[PDB]
């Protein structure tokens, strides 16, 4: 699975859209932060003066994105609530 | 295994096929009784664990099954070291230092840190007093009326005290008054 | 309903360990920090037991995961002064696990020998504090409890 | 064995504990005198020197 991101894109012949499970609490701080399309690469805009600590379940790489900021998350990455 | 269990720790009551080795601890309500006849319900929690030498060693390592109810056999044999304590202590004297006359009767009178069983390995490291409290609610009344004349004494020592700086305030008023009357 | 035949894995929290044991290789292991955990055939999780409520009662709380970062745990015990006066205090401990290094195999284990930390600790705490108060009088204790 | 001689020891807990509050009364009683007297011996001082 992966995130293709940024430009019109077509699913060659191998591949299909993968929908991203978010745990029960999540789902909804995004929507007040702001039916979710699964599928769709999940993204949240950071306020000014934040941070945001995201893990990496998969590259096992943890980040911390600072100020205003879009963080879009990866396949397997998972926002700490 | 057949262990005893429950708070008053009543004997047959868990039936186990391990015996649990590492740090931990089992809760224990006992009744004893002071010199002074007053009798009291302690609560007490022992920290507790099965010291091994040898993983290897056939002998010691047998030794560790050898008591069939190691849970009963601490908090009896415990139990009586602090009944035999604190029946030569009066009340008010043990309430004050009950902390320290409970570590003093369990661990010894040669001064130690931990009690060992030598039949299994077991060690008892810490008694930790959770709660004591007289059996008779006529005896809580008695020790309820010591508060309020504690209350009473404290209330008394406040205004006694300032009753003293009204007097000192009022003369040293009356002193510059009695001064400033014979400058005019 | 779980798949059986999925392997079984568990998102392992931030400032938190994990102790598995494999029952067929007879290696233990512990997985510190955020991780996935992902579960052999014949490997099992270590089910933590823990003390819950304000009275810290035990047994009331069971977890996969032994949280070790800074966090603090609230306590309501009942002491008695010298002079007889019976008080509630509450209290709140703020606590944390100390590891030296994270791949010493015994230092690591240690940290899940005690079976309900959170009960040892406040029970271990409040008997010492009771033991304090108990030889302090009521006045006293009032102007000088912090 | 019978709870005639339990309630000869229990009149013996009720008397300790009596003994006690005495003797907390008692010191409270010689310390209030100690303070009173120590403002009293000042007071008295304070009015020559006034």
């Amino acid at each position: 699975v992966r995130a293709v991101i940024g430009s019109t894109y077509m699913l060659t012949q191998d591949e299909v859209l993968w929908e991203k499970e978010l745990p029960p609490g999540v789902e909804e701080l995004l929507n007040k932060g702001q039916p979710r399309n699964k599928t769709r690469v999940v993204s949240y805009r950071v306020p000014h003066n934040a941070a945001v600590q995201v893990y990496d379940y998969r590259e096992k790489r943890a980040r911390v994105v600072f100020g205003p900021e879009l963080v879009s998350l990866g396949p397997e990455e998972q926002f700490t609530v | 295994l057949s262990l005893s269990a429950g708070r008053p720790k009543r004997p047959h009551a868990r039936r186990a096929l391990c015996l649990l080795l590492g740090p931990d601890f089992f809760t224990d309500v006992i009744t004893i009784e002071t010199a002074d006849h007053a009798r009291l319900q302690l609560q007490l929690a022992y920290n507790w664990h099965f010291e091994v030498n040898d993983r290897k060693d056939p002998q010691e390592t047998a030794k560790l099954f050898s008591v069939p109810d190691f849970v009963g056999d601490a908090c009896k044999a415990i139990a009586s070291r602090v009944r035999g304590a604190v029946a030569s202590v009066t009340f008010d004297d043990f309430h004050k230092n009950s902390a320290r006359i409970i570590r003093t009767a369990v661990f010894g009178p040669r001064p130690r840190d931990q009690a060992v069983f030598p039949q299994n390995g077991l060690v008892v490291s810490s008694v930790d007093v959770q709660s004591v409290e007289p059996v008779d609610q006529r005896t809580r009344d008695a020790l309820q009326r010591s508060v309020q004349l504690a209350i009473e004494i404290t209330t008394n020592s406040q205004e006694a005290a300032a009753k003293h700086e009204a007097q000192r305030l009022e003369q040293e008023a009356r002193g510059r008054l009695e001064r400033q009357k014979i400058l005019d | 309903p779980r798949n059986k035949t999925r392997v079984v894995s568990y998102r392992v929290p931030h400032n938190a360990a994990v102790q598995v044991y494999d029952y067929r290789e007879k290696r233990a292991r512990v997985v510190f920090g955020p991780e996935l955990v992902s579960l052999g055939p014949e490997e099992q999780f270590t089910v933590l037991s823990l003390s819950a409520g304000r009275p810290k009662r035990p047994h009331a709380r069971r977890a996969l995961c032994l949280l070790l970062g800074p966090d603090f745990f609230t306590d309501v015990i009942t002491i008695e002064t010298a002079d007889h006066a019976r008080l509630q205090l509450q209290l709140a401990y703020n606590w944390h696990f100390e590891v030296n290094d994270r791949k010493d195999p015994q230092e690591t284990a240690k940290l899940f020998s005690v079976p309900d930390f959170v009960g040892d600790a406040c029970k271990a705490i409040a008997s010492r504090v009771r033991g304090a108060v108990a030889s302090v009088t009521f006045d006293d204790f009032h102007k000088n409890s912090a």
